[PDB]
């Protein structure tokens, strides 16, 4: 926003003082995951147990 | 940090005192007056005894542009170097206006006003009628109400009547032409019979001092009054009826202000009369003055709103006799006063009132006793001696030299920037379009000779006087027969000249036919062109080639026509490569001085010339080729610098002004002395600063007060300086973001930037709070942070009102207006940024492997009185002492916090920096002294300098071979000369001192370096074909002209038009680029011709550079010292 | 007199807070030309009466860019200007008797 | 009364939020109203006209 | 009270006025200055004479 | 300048010296003061003829 | 629509004197829109950001471009493939209440 | 108030127009009200022209 050469200034309200919003993976991306039950891995002792 | 480095060696410490000169005397040791109080200040140096500023040091008596002078002695060779230092005596710059009110209060709850008036009616009963109404009406007054504030409302008084004394004193001459008296204008602006403005008389001595009705017509004792034809005046009235009419305003303010007069100072008689007119016009807005320049106002008249008038109220009869007393006429022994005069009495009164009108330009009045300085310091002896004001006058000192003093700042005298922000956008907007309209014109015309004496027939040859031009030019100069096909120069540049210049083929190259016999060169040396030329100054055959040989080519003895300066504005700019583009044009004209400006402003706009420029070339496009000049600006307006940019003409101090302050009415003094008349107002220490102003000269109070311009300018500097105040600090302040670079504006559109703990508010206390501390160091006692606290005075910063747009480019200048050797000369040797090189040390020497900047070789980290913009400005003036440029690339790395768009490095700065440097103003004659525009950058940003790829190219001409011709004028070009028998013309335009023999001993040593490396070589040879008389063949013509170089100063006949292996470069395609000049033209610019030479950078440049920047830098240097002193006290 | 109106252009009646963003320049650049700051230094029937409040100046110049250094002077360059003008010996400590 | 340039308050932006006043809370504040900001939003746009 | 403010009034130099001489329309005016930008602005108040 | 005038008031405070709205009028040029321009605008009857 | 960005490789060289190099990496797949991926060309959500796979050992620093939205070739939601058995892939359509 | 060729198109210009030097007569004053109200899309309807 020129107007020859005049540009004003943000006093107050900036990018720097601006309300960001915290965010976590979840916020953005699907869990494929249920939360009715769980997947064990088979942990056994030898690999043919 | 993300960013990989490369390793690198250890670089050189490096001081300031490795590069710059201290130019403090090790030997002499000026001593200084103690002293600390400030009405003692003010007596110590008005001393006779002593001076601050020689008068071989002051061309103050100027129409605007008066210069203050210093001289640099070298020990050790003996060279000298002139610095000047440039104020402003127009009043297009004042900004500062000052107003006194006359505000009375109540006072004395219980007093009893009917005993008060007993006592003033028959204490005043010796001198006015007791039982009136006038004095039944004044003894009222002074028993009910006192005034506010009175006697130290005196500033605003001593600060006008000093005013007054400055303005009557900075002028050519005190004439009626110079020194205009306001009158009273009708319709049409013709006088009202005496010019006198009719409800406050200052012409006469009846407004101030009224009659006495004792004295007055029909008193006993007295004739009777006259009858009609010889009547007295109706305005005049006696004191009586005077006092009748005092009364409170609707502003709370008396009706006059009364100084009442006990008794008298023993003045000549003839001295109380001219004082007199002076308190009378003091009151007047302006100071009863016109407008004496540019049909506006002065530096000191300007701002001067006035007060009510003074009434001059007797308390006894000593004041009433003193006037009217006559002592001329009488010439004995122990009788005869000099200079005395009889009084001069207004006609039909009874000779009781004193008449100061005189003749004046027309039918207009002019009031002579104004005109004369010393009635304007003998007033102010008067009012100290009478009424007690010494404290006063050390504040009004202080006030008058901030209020009315200004500089010009380093874009007029120092940098070189464009006419843009150099010149006033009001006037001078299409000025460089105009001028590169007319020259892009006249290089594209075929300037015709005239046939043998055939009327009105032409021969396609161009004339001789007129030298072709290399590129767009039509033929060679050197041609038998001109029609050849071999003798035609490729038009490849030609139309396209004039598409740029005026636009899509509107104007054509043709022919003119209007100048073919020739030019009238003038044999009036002052104002000659003509004189400037090679060609105009021939030698013999065994003289000297070096010779400045004898101007034998003038023909005519008036002043110098129009075609005289088409010729030399022709060849100023014809070897210049920039006139491809308009663009380019303008960058150019950014390196000329401000005193070639002022002559390219005459012939822009036909100021002197008896005809305009298109009459004299017959031009007949729509297009205009001029600008319309105002009135009132003259020839010697123009070289005084009235185009100038009013924001860059800066105050001494920092700051404008806008004071009112309740002022002196006199209820109290009067009331005082009524009830005791055995005391004085004025003390014993006022009658003896009392005393000194009668015993002064306008040249003793001149060098006070321009000293003082001096001392507070340096203290302003220092907070500039402190506080990086420039246009872009001081709009950051409003809220605004100013930045040359537009796209880096639009980065910082959104951010933080702009706070709120960064306003003019707190920058205003900050250099408020810091100059008034240094100030008081300095003894100054300067009032701005005091008038800044009150509720009706406002203080305001610099830069409050700049043009966003125009002055855009010149965001980052910071506002130090003086060199940075005059910095030196009132700091006593201390500076800021740095100014004249060395010659001690070898630093142009250093060479280190494998670094590819010269000033990356220096590590300045240690340092603490040097900075990393230090060796970048330093190397500046380093490069171009051999002629050469070395482009920096200056960056501001802006990432938005919070934000995530990439990290931006934006250009800053770069007018400047992309521009050579030019030969500052302030002193023109060595290189040394072109300073660097790295000095004067400021802002609140954090840059990154670094080399630009190839950065070290040469410059667009030698500035070292440019110099001045005379004082008077501005007429500028390559100089040559220096022999054993002449001299170089190399002169400071508004100088003070002429140059001695330590001034023309720097240009004898500059001019005998190893290999001529110092001088522009000068031949004899054809370089053109006058036509044979009565005949139409045109015979060879033997012209001295001058000598095309390289950058390593080699000459091939291929660098030169008149030449044949040259100009068959330009009769193939050629474009701009081409290193083929005209040497019959007054500039020569450089090129690798012939030369493997490229552009470098600046370390493996200034090595290839050897013996144009080491030699050079020798013959220019000693070790300068000041032995001059600008601060001088008496004990 | 001149109506004014949408022309040639994608706006049209919208709410106040979108239109107010969709104004950005013809609101933000107007009120820097336009406001100021604004104080009355007079009242009829009163007189200003002065107070010490600790009048304020801005502790520091605030620096911006990322990269790079600042243009401030060396830190021994106003220490040798303050020096110099110790050297001078003028400074004014009276008026008249009084400080 | 008069507007002010100290704070960039026309440089708010908010979402999902239609009215301009809206965007404020004026509840802390016991010297200012709901139509000091309507008033002054009023006021605002007419500067832009 | 009275005597205090006898002392004062609407008119002052470029800070007040009172135009009163009129056909039935006093106005009385007041600049305000700005410090920021030099921006001043005059504001009245008129009375009704008849 | 702008003619900016204060229609009941004297001879004085904004109608004579002081300028009001000094900067609106000035540093602003596409959303500021609305422009000029010069060009044809209508037609005049020639003279001696139609 | 497509977000450009952008990682730039920045090296030094303060003891030369001389400007600084930034340089651009994995321009490849900045520069170039998302694609349809083939472990799961049903939809939109499936097409992968190439930041994900961005790996190596150099300090880049990644920043958004300046005006870097703009719309992609052609919009790959209305892309399908028509077969199992081989690659035809247009424009598709006819989710109607029968088809 | 016409300008010159190349004077700030944002210029005030010297009013060279006008003849006679007696009194705004009332066309003069017709003229006025004419332009004032002649780009108004207010003179559809009273309503919207009160």
């Amino acid at each position: 926003s020129g107007d020859n050469g005049v540009y004003s200034g943000s006093a107050a309200y900036n990018t720097a003082t601006a309300p960001k919003v915290p965010v976590s993976r979840a916020t953005f991306f699907q869990n494929t995951k249920s939360k009715d039950f769980d997947f064990k891995f088979a942990d056994g002792a030898d690999a043919i147990a | 940090s993300a960013a990989y480095n490369t390793a690198t060696a250890p670089k050189v410490p490096v001081s300031r005192a490795t590069f710059f000169q201290n130019t403090k005397s090790k030997d002499f040791d000026f001593k200084f007056a103690d002293g600390a109080d400030a009405i003692a200040n003010v007596l110590q140096q008005m001393e006779h005894g002593v001076a601050q500023h020689q008068l071989g040091d002051m061309n103050v008596r100027t129409d605007g542009l008066a210069t203050v002078s210093a001289v640099l002695n070298g020990r050790k060779r003996k060279i000298a170097n002139q610095y000047m230092m440039h104020f402003d005596l127009f009043g297009r710059a004042a900004r500062s206006t000052v107003r006194m009110e006359s505000r009375i209060q109540s006072f004395g709850e219980g007093k009893d006003v009917d005993n008060f008036m007993a006592k003033f009616h028959n204490q005043l009963s010796g001198v006015y009628e007791r039982r009136s109404e006038g004095v039944a009406n004044f003894g009222r007054i002074l028993a009910t109400d006192t005034d506010l504030g009175g006697t130290s409302g005196l500033s605003v008084v001593f600060n006008g009547l000093l005013r007054g004394l400055h303005h009557v004193s900075t002028v050519p001459t005190p004439n009626v032409a110079n020194l205009p008296i306001r009158n009273n204008r009708d319709g049409a602006g013709a006088v009202v019979g005496r010019g006198d403005m009719p409800g406050r008389e200052f012409m006469d001595s009846s407004r101030i001092l009224p009659p006495r009705s004792s004295r007055w017509y029909g008193a006993p004792g007295q004739p009777i009054v006259p009858p009609a034809p010889n009547n007295p005046p109706a305005h005049v009235a006696p004191m009586e009826t005077v006092m009748a009419g005092l009364q409170k305003t609707v502003m709370n303010e008396l009706n006059r202000v009364i100084v009442s007069i006990a008794d008298v100072p023993k003045l000549p008689a003839h001295r109380i009369r001219n004082l007199i007119a002076v308190l009378a016009a003091v009151s007047k807005p302006n100071l009863g003055f016109d407008a004496n320049r540019l049909e506006d106002h002065s530096c000191f008249t300007k701002g001067w709103l006035g007060f009510n008038d003074i009434l001059l109220f007797p308390l006894t009869v000593d004041l009433f006799d003193r006037v009217v007393a006559n002592e001329a006429g009488v010439n004995d022994a122990g009788f005869i006063v000099p200079n005395a005069a009889p009084p001069q009495f207004l006609q039909n009164t009874n000779q009781q009132v004193i008449d100061f009108r005189g003749v004046g330009v027309g039918q207009a009045g002019d009031i002579p006793a104004l005109r004369l300085a010393q009635s304007w310091s003998d007033a102010i002896g008067f009012l100290l001696d009478t009424i007690g004001g010494e404290a006063q006058l050390a504040m009004g000192l202080n006030d008058m030299v901030a209020q009315c003093f200004h500089m010009h700042g380093a874009q007029t005298t120092m940098l070189s920037t464009p006419i843009i922000s150099r010149a006033d956008f009001g006037v001078y907007h299409n000025v460089v379009t105009n001028m590169y309209r007319r020259l892009a014109y006249m290089y594209t015309r075929l300037i015709r000779t005239n046939a043998a004496a055939g009327g009105g027939a032409m021969l396609d040859r161009q004339h001789y006087q007129w030298p072709t031009h290399a590129k767009v030019g039509f033929h060679d100069d050197t041609a038998v027969n001109a029609a050849a096909a071999a003798a035609r120069i490729h038009d490849g540049l030609r139309q396209p000249l004039l598409d740029e210049a005026f636009g899509a083929g509107v104007v054509q190259p043709g022919n003119m036919d209007l100048v073919g016999a020739g030019i009238d060169f003038t044999r009036d040396l002052t104002s000659s062109l003509g004189k400037a030329y090679p060609e105009h100054r021939p030698i013999g055959a065994d003289d000297n080639k070096r010779d400045l040989g004898d101007f034998t080519a003038g023909t005519v003895d008036a002043a110098a026509s129009g075609y005289e300066w088409d010729n030399y504005v022709y060849r100023l700019f014809g070897n210049m490569s920039a006139m491809r583009s308009k663009a380019e044009f303008d960058r150019l004209l950014a390196t000329f001085p401000s005193s070639t400006l002022s002559e390219l402003f005459i012939w822009m706009g036909n100021v002197g010339f008896a005809d305009t420029w298109e009459e004299r070339w017959g031009y007949d496009a729509a297009p205009l080729c001029s600008i319309p000049i105002p009135a009132g600006h003259d020839r010697s307006m123009l070289r005084n610098w009235s185009w100038v940019n009013v924001h860059n003409v800066h105050s001494v101090t920092g700051t404008s002004e806008n004071v009112v302050l309740a002022g002196y009415v006199g209820l109290s003094r009067t009331h005082d002395y009524i009830m005791d008349t055995r005391s004085t107002p004025a003390t014993s220490q006022g009658r003896r600063l009392a005393a000194m102003f009668y015993y002064t000269n306008a040249d003793k109070m001149l060098s006070l007060t321009f000293g003082l311009a001096g001392q507070l300018r340096a203290a302003a500097d220092t907070t500039v300086a402190k506080f990086q105040i420039c246009p872009h600090t001081i709009a950051r302040a409003q809220g605004y973001i100013m930045t040359d670079n537009d796209p880096l504006s639009d980065e910082l559109k959104g951010t933080d930037f702009v706070t709120e703990q960064f306003s003019l508010a707190g920058l205003t206390n900050l250099y408020l709070g810091y100059f008034d501390g240094l100030a008081t160091r300095l003894g100054i006692y300067d009032l701005r942070y005091t008038y800044s606290e009150y509720a009706e005075c406002r203080v305001e910063l610099h830069g409050i009102q700049r043009n966003f747009l125009t002055d855009r480019l010149d965001a980052f200048v910071s506002y130090k207006c003086l060199h940075p050797i005059m910095f030196e000369y009132y700091m006593c040797g201390a500076n800021i940024s740095g100014g004249i090189l060395n010659g001690d040390k070898a630093y142009e020497q250093v060479e280190m492997g494998n670094i590819r900047a010269y000033d990356a070789m220096f590590d300045t980290s240690a340092a603490r009185d040097f900075n990393f913009v230090g060796v970048r400005g330093a190397s500046q003036q380093i490069a171009a002492v051999g002629g050469f440029h070395i482009q920096y690339k200056m960056e501001v790395e802006i990432q938005r916090p919070g934000d995530g768009t990439e990290a931006s490095r934006f250009n800053v700065y770069e007018r400047y920096l992309n521009n050579y440097l030019r030969m500052s103003d302030c002193a023109p004659t060595s290189v040394l002294n072109a300073v660097s525009p790295l000095f004067w950058m400021a802002g609140t940003t954090r840059v990154v300098l670094c080399e630009a790829a190839n950065g070290y190219k040469p410059m667009a001409y030698d500035i070292s071979q440019t110099s001045f011709w005379n004082r008077e004028n501005g007429l500028w070009a390559f100089t040559w000369g220096e022999s054993e028998k002449t001299h170089r013309p190399n002169a400071i335009p508004h100088g003070t001192r002429r140059l001695g023999n330590s001034e023309v001993l720097m240009n004898s040593r500059f001019s005998k370096i190893l290999d001529k490396k110092g001088i522009t070589k000068l031949e004899t040879r054809v370089g053109g074909r006058k036509r044979g008389d009565n005949n139409d063949d045109f015979v060879a013509a033997d012209t001295r002209m001058f000598i095309i170089q390289d950058v390593a100063g080699g000459e091939h006949a291929a660098y030169s038009s008149l030449r044949d292996p040259g100009f068959a470069l330009v009769r193939a395609a050629h474009t701009w680029d081409t290193f083929v000049q005209n040497p019959r033209m007054l500039l020569l610019e450089r090129g690798y011709g012939n030369t493997g030479f490229t552009d470098t950078y600046s370390a493996a440049g200034i090595r290839r550079t050897n013996g144009h920047i080491s030699l050079r830098l020798s013959a220019l240097t000693d070790d300068f010292e000041f032995t001059m002193h600008p601060l001088a006290r008496a004990e | 007199l001149l109506e004014r109106g949408y022309g040639n252009t994608g706006f049209t009646d919208t709410y106040s807070a979108a239109g107010i963003r969709r104004t950005n320049g013809h609101i933000s650049l107007r009120l820097s030309a336009l406001t100021d700051d604004f104080e009355f230094t007079m009242h009829p029937l009163a007189r200003a009466e002065y107070k010490e409040t600790s009048r304020v100046s801005l502790t520091s110049m605030i620096y911006v860019g990322t990269a790079g250094k600042d243009l401030s002077l060396p830190t021994g360059t106003v220490e040798d200007i303050i020096g110099a003008v110790d050297g001078m010996r003028r400074v004014v400590r009276t008026i008249g008797g009084q400080t």
